[PDB]
RNA sequence: UUUCUCUUCAGAUCGCAUAAAUCUUUCGCCUUUUACUAAAGAUUUCCGUGGAGAGGAA
């Protein structure tokens, strides 16, 4: 039971190998589980995780793709944090030129509508933080 | 034993045999030699409660138990019945790093002895040691110590014990047959190559001595007729009165089982149990008549006394050490053929081929030994040829010495000679060949290796090859002083300790750090103890450990690294790619050397590497120092045309590659699994501009541009932890290995005793106290041992400037590679912002 | 005089299976794992506390920490921190990790796991293959179904000698107990020892150095910590004594006519000593002409009529009367407890329970604090020894009730105490008797 | 003991100029 | 709840924890339980202000620390 | 500097004026770069003036370097010590035992820049030690009103000079409590040599307007 | 063969554990001291112990 737990509950080498094939053989979140599997079936390391089921493998691939997308979104947020023109009334399509040099905005996703949505989300987060700071200051305003 | 008789027997003949023991974690060695010293030196009596060492003259081994200092001893052992012989036994420790030390010190002995536990059996150190000894082409004489630990501790029957011994011998012979095809030494269960020992109880004998005992008390002719069938598969036939090797009766056991083990267990049960009742009734039949005061002892010393009176003076092991462990007159040929740099075709080769004390002198110091005064340490060495005398000067030499390089030489007068006993020392005025002498006065010019020739007349003398270890030391530690105004004393102690422990090697990087390289944790511990306590009395600070990594190419290079010379007359292009891992391990294992014909290397590549015909025929050169896995290649359409001019500037290119592989841009460490193929190489007809000034560094730049621009990846070492422990400790070991980047390789219930041997890897980054962590949770039942013999690539790709381990977290991400990169470049002082890919790209 | 003995084999096996309750049947000499002596000395000198409890104060070197903030030798950037280096690693082999060691000892490295076949009962044979380990070899490569070649010389190789041990007792006698005697380290490994004193044998020393607690509260843990502290501090101050020229008391008294030997029962001698002490103190107080005080035979000095004119300044002893009173109170209390035992007390285990409570009371009830405050060391020792027993005694059915316990350690400690402090009271009486009988 | 003995600055066993003892069952 | 110091300058500095609205008979029981003398024999005074075995504790209004010169009957 | 006064044996970080303001993440990062910068700057300034007129002694001076390796930055003015570090440039742990944090806003940008964590210097501490020791040695006849007045003067010397730092120095508060207890010694022991148990502070904290002392206290005198 | 006397030599964990005191240093205290706290070194005292004459009962 201890061995089967260290393998499957922790296959633990196979789970690490699945995560490693998702991290090394794949780097962009644009690829899904099915397409990435159909592409990487030719590889020799893909068969190393044969002990694991296809469902767990697809789930790990989806988790890795989501984590990569989250890292790209965090990088785009860090690039927008350095944007000097970014303010409350900052434009999405107008500021897209500023996010052209920053690869985190272009390499994250080729969806311009998604870029505008991310700009709106950053605007909302900045507004929430500003309102929080204003409430904190008013709490200490005599 | 009279010292005059020792001197007479020394310069008597080649009857004096040379031996070096071999064992692992107290499996039969220092207690055995304590029994030997008690047999030879009767006034040196052993204690009653505590065990007597007679091999740890120093204090660290006494306080830890694990011996460190190999203490060789020479004894007048009249163990051959009706004869006498001289034995030069080199005691040996058992720890893995100290096992590499012993393997470096095993060059001297013409043969090898093994002490395997009767219960534990085979371990990892022996698993490496058999291969090492077979690689050195030395004799083998198996012996089995701690036999009382089988009959008393386990309380087994005879038949199970004999089957256990059968399995031990079968495993040993299988390992040897896997090592090589030595049919002469292999298959040795009964020929004389099997000794028995109970060192704690002095129960030690062999088949020949057993038959001699029966022939002496009441018996027949010697073991040549009787001991040839005491081995199993042949029972006794009292009807026919002979050994029925054919279909025997039902109620019958092997002659070993009923002649040896039967009375053995009989006297054990009569001494342990019924010590008041069945003692005299069993001892007056066959044993001694010890006084009533002798029977007033505890069970253990009384049992040892009775075992010593039974095996009266241990006349069993000289009968085999002379049998198969050859004399030095015989072993001079292969030992010199394997050690000496040149071949036997040299005049010195055939000269020292015989142990002529009057001839060309070829001494060889291996282990450096200190004295009561730390400022002067002696040196022990095997005298292969010649005869050394008190005050005779000798031409000490170094490993870097050569027939053309006369720089590593320095004369020195041999001050005072001694004999190695490890408790006393016998002064000597004259030493014949086949001898071990404690040299004085030569302490200064000695290096990790040492060779000696005559100061005049011994010209045209080559040297012995630098010894290997079979265990690459990967640990890296810094040792800087407490007060910085103590540097020279610390460095003097460091040099003295380096000369003491040959396995390590001093170093000072570009960052001005005092670095040490050890094989294990306990190795560095004992080293630093002997440093701070013996070689240097200065308070010194110590940092944490770190493993010496190497670089590797994950895939083929993207673009051709065009590193052009500064003279605008040389355009070198080298495309690098990896190769098979087993081929690199064989190149490192001395499988496929470089000194071979073109057809030989071609067949080796077409069969082993499975390379192409023109691919293998176009072999360029070897790796750094002709020992590391760095494949150079040069093949192209114009490469087949203008290879002559480039061949003129190929020596500098190979030298630059060998010097660049020694320190790469990844982490300022070695490189492995690199196949540098030179495609574009402009060679000018004018050697002035095409000279060395634009050969070495341009090639280095091309090599680094290919190694950095071809998907690099580090290579961290993996140990091999063999933890013999019960099942609960097995689950605990699984938990710890899972918590420290482990990988369960093999785990099984090792028979003989309840010890589930867990064989699994541990990385050195997470190996900081594997034994300590295993013994902390397992309640002291999992004394494992590690050995670094497997390098693997970390899964990181430290080229992207996105991951940064700012806080003091242990890099849980797969950016652990970049974490170690930043840490290593900060520890080495080089530019931590490693971004030379664009700088060393060399656009053209 | 009952000097050394010479015990037999089964006489020790019977005593061993009796004492199996108070003994450690985990003989390996490896389960300590640097919870031993040398590791404790290293933990002290290194100034790091092992989690076993002994957290001492540092050595003469009072350097706490923060020798330097950020050197190039101790920079956090240039370190590959893959795992931590705890205090256990620093205690194992300190000369590597410990920066600037001093006065440090090392610890053994015992890999030989002591294997043993602990059978069930003495009905099995001696050398029985316990189905515990593994198959023997599971071998199948051996192929010798046909006869061997050594046949002609075999017939020419007779056995002209009697057998090896055919006239032996089948190697199956009362010997497995003899084998078990070996692994009994101190008591039974010695077959003929030397006459040892009663109190020298603690009977509890082997408990608080085996990692007893497995979820016990802070009380038992601090108790074992204090016990190990006393143990190690005793191990330190141990130099070989060779002096005093063999000066003995109660050996020359009998030579004079101020002493006579006799064989009188123990309770009688105790009551005699108590009455003599009370008589001595009463004659002392009477020589001082204080006719308004009374000890009451429990050695609780009682007033009479509120002496407060100039008398309360006349009865301010403070030093020795207080201490002699406390000591004789303890002695007379123990003696009267055993007198009630002989005089029809509870007479059961209630006696030993009472003795345990009496040592608790000597910890707290008996008023010896004022004359000497160093008592609190041994009183914390006794209070820790208390919970050392109940969590070994009150385990299983007995879970809450008052475990009567034993005085194997309490009485031992108080014996050592009185043995060490006899000369102080000798000196104080030599100083005081001259002031009340000679002058000033 | 009516007080909390936690709001105190660091600790207060006894300021009676007699704090020979040193213990609070931390270990 | 109250802590009282049944004190004396003759090797008896006793600390009894008395109840708030309790009598003195129980206080004498505690003083005997901690002092080692018969119950009915104990006497408590403060300059001849002999406290009796029926007058309550809060009647005199003793509070935490009020020491009492101990004497025996 | 190395041309004039080299240190090849690494004997350049031997004698260095370092502060005890938590030298684990706040002392000067004693690297080979910043140490040599500080020493050479000190010598360069010393080279300006003549050694006969005056010369800054290194045993009395104190350098404070700052680079990518030394984020801490120490000050020691005439009063209390100080250490500044940024708020958006990889700040330190920012313990803040008390509520002392100086949000140094940018003059032009108006954004939080740094936090100048303060701490009472050892000089004022030793001055307070000497004051308490002199008051304790002022016995024999001194009326208690004068003693309370002198202590109030001492405390309003310590307090009201630095306030943000008096709370940040935990040692300072502990020593204030110890000194108040030491004054209570002989403030309660001057009458009867007993050192009693409870002795409420209301005998002191009643001002002189009603008759008492007026001991303006800071330590926790639990009533 | 067993014990009691006694001058005598002990570096054996003199005693498979473990008491105190004096002195000299270092902390915590501190209202004066004695009682104290926990670390190092040394000298003594007590419960003792080991190996060698001579002299006394069974
Ligand atoms: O009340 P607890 O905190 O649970 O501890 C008690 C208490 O000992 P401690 O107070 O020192 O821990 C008792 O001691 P006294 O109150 O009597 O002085 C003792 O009882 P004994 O005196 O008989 O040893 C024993 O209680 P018990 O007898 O039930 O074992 C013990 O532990 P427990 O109460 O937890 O059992
Ligand atoms: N007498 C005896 N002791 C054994 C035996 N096997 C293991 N031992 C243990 O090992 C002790 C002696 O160790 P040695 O065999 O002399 O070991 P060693 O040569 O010091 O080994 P390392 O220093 O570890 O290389 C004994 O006292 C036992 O504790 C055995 O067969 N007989
Ligand atoms: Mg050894």
């Amino acid at each position: 039971t201890k061995e089967i737990d260290r393998e499957r509950e922790q296959r633990e080498e196979a789970i690490q190998n699945f995560k490693a094939l998702l991290s090394d053989m794949v780097r962009s979140s644009d690829v899904s589980w099915s397409d990435t599997r159909r592409t990487l079936r030719k590889d020799h390391r893909w068969e190393s995780g044969s002990l694991l089921e296809r469902e767990e493998k697809e789930k790990l691939f989806n988790e890795h793709i989501e984590a990569l997308t989250k890292k790209k979104r965090e990088h785009f947020r860090q690039l927008l944090d350095e944007t000097s023109a970014i303010t409350l009334t900052s434009t999405w399509k107008e500021v897209k030129k500023i996010i052209k040099e920053d690869p985190r905005c272009i390499k994250f996703s080729s969806s311009d509508r998604k870029k505008q949505r991310e700009f709106e989300e950053y605007i909302r987060d900045k507004y929430i933080t500003a309102k929080a700071d204003f409430r904190t200051l008013l709490k200490e305003t005599k | 034993y009279e010292m005059d008789f020792l001197a007479d027997l020394m310069d008597n003949s080649e009857l004096i045999r040379n031996v070096t023991l071999c064992g692992h974690l107290h499996h039969g060695k220092t207690c055995f030699v304590d029994c030997l010293i008690e047999q030879t030196h009767p006034e040196i009596r052993k204690r009653y409660d505590q065990d007597l060492c007679y091999t740890d003259i120093l204090f660290t081994e006494q306080e830890r138990g694990v011996g460190i200092k190999s203490t060789p001893v020479t004894v007048v052992l009249p163990d051959t019945k009706g004869k006498s012989y001289l034995f030069n036994i080199m005691d040996t420790p058992g720890h893995v790093n100290f096992s590499d030390e012993v393997t470096a010190g095993l060059r001297i002995s013409d043969g090898v002895v093994l002490f395997i536990d009767a219960a534990e059996g085979v371990m990892l150190n022996t698993e490496r040691l058999i291969k090492h000894a077979v690689q050195e082409r030395l004799a083998v004489t198996v012996c089995i110590n701690k036999i009382d630990r089988l009959i008393l501790e386990l309380k087994l029957p005879p038949t199970d014990a004999y089957y256990k011994l059968r399995h031990i011998v079968d495993e040993v012979n299988g390992l040897i047959s896997m090592y090589s095809t030595d049919e002469n030494l292999i298959l040795s269960p009964l020929l004389g190559n099997v000794c028995f020992s109970s060192s704690q109880y002095s129960i030690c004998f062999t088949l020949g001595s057993f038959a001699k005992i029966y022939a002496d008390t009441f018996g027949d002719i010697n073991y040549q007729e009787f001991a040839k069938r005491l081995w199993g598969d042949i029972y006794f036939n009292p009807k026919t009165r002979k050994f029925t090797k054919k279909a025997p009766t039902s109620s019958s056991q092997r002659s070993f089982v009923e002649f040896i083990l039967e009375p053995l267990y009989k006297i054990l049960a009569q001494v342990v149990g019924d010590v008041d009742t069945s003692l005299p009734r069993t001892l007056d039949e066959l044993g001694i008549h010890l006084t009533k005061e002798e029977l007033k002892l505890n069970i253990r010393p009384l049992l040892r006394l009775v075992c010593k009176k039974f095996f009266g003076e241990f006349t069993g092991f000289v009968d085999m050490c002379v049998q198969h462990i050859p004399s030095p007159k015989v072993g001079a040929k292969p030992k010199i053929e394997h050690t000496y740099t040149g071949g036997v075709d040299s005049d010195l080769g055939e000269a020292m081929s015989d142990c002529d004390p009057d001839g060309p002198l070829m001494c060889h110091t291996t282990k450096m030994y200190s004295t009561d005064d730390g400022v002067q340490f002696h040196a022990f060495g095997r005298v292969l040829s010649g005869t050394i005398h008190a005050g005779q000067p000798v031409k000490v030499l170094g490993e870097n010495y050569t027939l053309e390089d006369e720089e590593d030489s320095q004369i020195c007068t041999v001050g005072r000679l001694w004999i190695s006993v490890a408790r006393y020392h016998i002064e000597v005025n004259r030493v014949p060949a086949g001898n071990w002498v404690l040299i004085e006065g030569v302490d200064q010019p000695i290096v990790k290796t040492a060779t000696i020739t005559e100061p005049r007349g011994n010209e045209e003398a080559q040297i012995f090859r630098p010894l290997k270890f079979n265990t690459t030391s990967v640990i890296k530690i810094a040792v800087e002083p407490v007060n910085p105004s103590e540097l020279p004393k610390m460095l003097d102690g460091l040099r003295k300790v380096n000369k003491s422990y040959p396995s390590l090697t001093t170093k000072v990087e570009e960052s001005g750090e005092h670095v040490i390289l050890g094989t294990g944790e306990l190795y560095l511990d004992c080293v630093m103890h002997d440093l701070r306590k013996m070689y240097s009395e200065i308070d010194i600070k110590v940092a944490d450990p770190v493993v010496t990594f190497c670089e590797t190419v994950v895939e083929t290079s993207s673009l051709k690294c065009f590193a052009e010379t500064p003279n605008k007359k040389n355009k070198i292009t080298m495309i690098a790619e990896p190769l098979e891992k087993g081929l690199a391990e064989d190149i490192e294992n001395e499988v496929v050397q470089i000194t071979w014909n073109r057809k030989k290397l071609g067949e080796f590549f077409q069969t082993k590497y499975d390379w192409d015909l023109l691919a293998a025929r176009s072999i360029w050169a070897f790796g750094p120092d002709a020992t590391g896995p760095n494949i150079l290649v040069d093949d192209t359409l114009p490469s087949e045309v203008d290879k002559a001019l480039l061949g003129s500037v190929k020596d500098s290119i190979v030298q630059g590659f060998q010097w660049g592989t020694r320190e790469g841009p990844l982490c300022d460490e070695l490189i492995r699994n690199v196949k540098f193929k030179i495609l574009d190489a402009v060679v000018a007809q004018e050697p002035l501009h095409r000279g060395g000034g634009q050969i070495i560094p341009t090639a280095r730049r091309v090599v680094y541009s290919a190694f950095l621009m071809a998907t690099p990846r580090l290579m961290e070492p993996y140990y091999f932890v063999e933890v013999q422990a019960p099942a609960d400790c097995v689950s605990a070991v699984y938990t710890v290995l899972a918590r420290r980047r482990g990988h369960v390789t093999q785990d099984a219930p090792i028979p003989g005793s309840p010890l589930y041997t867990i064989k699994a890897f541990i990385p050195a980054i997470d190996s900081f106290g594997f034994e300590t962590d295993l013994r902390t949770h397992t309640q002291g039942q999992a004394f494992s041992l590690s050995v670094f013999h497997h390098w693997q690539i970390v899964p990181g790709d430290p080229l992207d400037k996105s991951i940064v381990i700012r806080p003091l977290e242990p890099q849980p991400a797969p950016h652990l590679a970049r974490e170690f990169m930043i840490k290593t470049r900060r520890r080495k002082g080089l530019s931590e912002d490693v971004s030379i890919s664009k700088f060393f790209d060399d656009p053209m | 005089t009952y000097q050394r003995w010479q015990f037999t084999l089964p006489m020790m096996s019977t005593l061993y299976r009796l004492a199996n309750q108070l003994l450690t049947d985990l003989v390996d000499d490896n389960y300590f794992y640097l919870f031993d002596l040398k590791a404790f000395f290293t933990s002290k000198a290194l100034n790091m506390a092992i989690p076993g409890g002994p957290k001492f104060e540092p050595l003469v070197r009072d350097i706490n920490l923060q020798d330097e903030d950020w050197n190039e030798f101790n920079d956090i950037n240039k370190i590959i921190i893959r795992q931590p280096i705890r205090t256990e690693y620093k205690i194992a082999f300190p000369y590597l990790y410990n920066n600037l060691p001093h006065h440090v000892h090392l610890t053994w490295y015992h890999t030989p796991n002591v294997v043993f076949i602990k059978t069930e009962d003495p009905d099995l044979p001696a050398f029985y293959f316990d189905p515990l380990i593994n198959p023997i070899s599971h071998r199948h490569s051996v192929k010798s179904q046909e006869p061997l070649p050594d046949d002609d010389e075999e017939f020419e190789l007779p056995e002209f000698v009697e057998p090896f041990l055919k006239d032996t007792p089948l190697y199956t006698d009362n010997t497995a107990n003899g084998i078990a005697l070996l692994w009994a380290p101190r008591p039974f490994n010695l077959r003929s020892g030397r006459t040892r004193r009663a109190l020298d044998i603690p009977l509890v020393k082997n408990w608080y150095r085996e990692h007893c607690p497995a979820g016990q509260p802070v009380k038992v843990r601090v108790s074992y910590q204090k016990l190990l502290k006393y143990y190690v501090l005793n191990a330190l101050k141990h130099r070989p004594p060779k002096a005093q020229k063999k000066r003995y008391l109660f050996r020359s008294f009998k030579a004079t006519k101020f002493f006579q030997s006799t064989k009188l029962d123990w309770v009688e001698v105790g009551l005699q000593v108590c009455r003599q002490g009370y008589n001595m103190l009463n004659l002392l107080i009477h020589r001082k002409n204080l006719n308004y005080l009374h000890l009451d035979y429990n050695f609780n000095l009682k007033p009479v009529k509120t002496l407060t004119t100039k008398e309360r300044k006349k009865s301010r002893f403070g030093n020795a009367f207080h201490l002699c009173r406390e000591v004789l109170r303890l002695t007379k209390l123990v003696v009267d407890s055993h007198v009630q035992y002989r005089l029809g007390n509870v007479d059961a285990f209630q006696l030993a329970d009472g003795l345990q409570y009496i040592f608790a009371h000597v910890g707290q009830l008996t008023g010896m604090y004022r004359y000497k405050y160093k008592l609190m060391r041994q009183i914390r020792m006794c209070k820790d020894l208390k919970h050392l027993i109940y969590y070994r005694f009150n385990t299983g059915p007995v879970g809450k009730g008052p475990g009567c316990g034993f005085w194997a350690a309490g009485w031992r400690v108080w014996l050592f105490f009185m043995r060490g402090i006899t000369p102080l009271l000798e000196r104080w009486l030599g100083n005081l008797l001259a002031r009340q009988f000679e002058g000033r | 003991d009516h007080f909390n003995k936690t709001i105190l600055p660091k600790v207060m066993q006894v300021k009676n100029f007699g704090r020979s003892g040193r213990t609070k069952y931390t270990h | 709840m109250i802590e009282v110091v049944c004190n004396d300058r003759l090797g008896k500095k006793v600390r009894v924890k008395c109840n708030t609205d309790d009598t003195i008979g129980d206080l004498k029981k505690l003083i005997a339980a901690q002092t080692g003398t018969r119950w009915n024999k104990i006497v408590l005074k403060k300059w001849y202000t002999i406290f009796k075995d029926h007058v309550s504790l809060g009647d005199y209004e003793i509070h935490d620390g009020m020491n009492l010169e101990l004497y025996y009957q | 500097y190395l041309t004039e006064h080299p240190d090849p044996n690494n004997e350049n970080i031997v004698g260095y004026n370092n502060k005890k303001c938590w030298p684990r993440d706040a002392r000067m990062r004693l690297m080979k770069h910043d140490v040599n910068l500080g020493r050479a700057v000190f010598w360069d300034i010393k080279n300006r003036l003549p050694r006969s007129v005056t010369t800054v002694q290194w045993e009395n001076s104190f350098v404070s370097v700052y680079s990518k390796d030394n984020p801490n930055l120490l000050f020691n003015m005439c009063g209390f010590e100080c250490r500044i570090l940024p708020k958006c440039r990889t700040s330190y742990e920012e313990f803040t035992h008390k509520d002392g944090v100086w949000n140094l806003q940018n003059e032009v940008t108006k954004e939080r820049t740094a936090q100048c964590f303060l701490r009472v210097d050892d000089e004022s501490m030793q001055r307070f030690h000497n004051r308490v020791r002199q008051i304790l040695m002022a016995s024999g006849s001194t009326t208690f009103t004068k003693i309370v007045n002198k202590w109030n003067t001492a405390l309003i010397g310590l307090m009201t000079y630095f306030r943000e730092a008096v709370v940040n120095t935990q040692e300072l508060l502990d020593l204030l409590v110890k000194c108040e207890n030491k004054i209570q010694t002989r403030i309660k022991i001057g009458l009867n040599s007993k050192m009693p148990s409870r002795f409420p502070p209301v005998v002191f904290y009643t001002p002189k307007e009603l008759g008492g002392l007026g001991m303006l206290s800071m330590g926790h005198v639990l009533i």
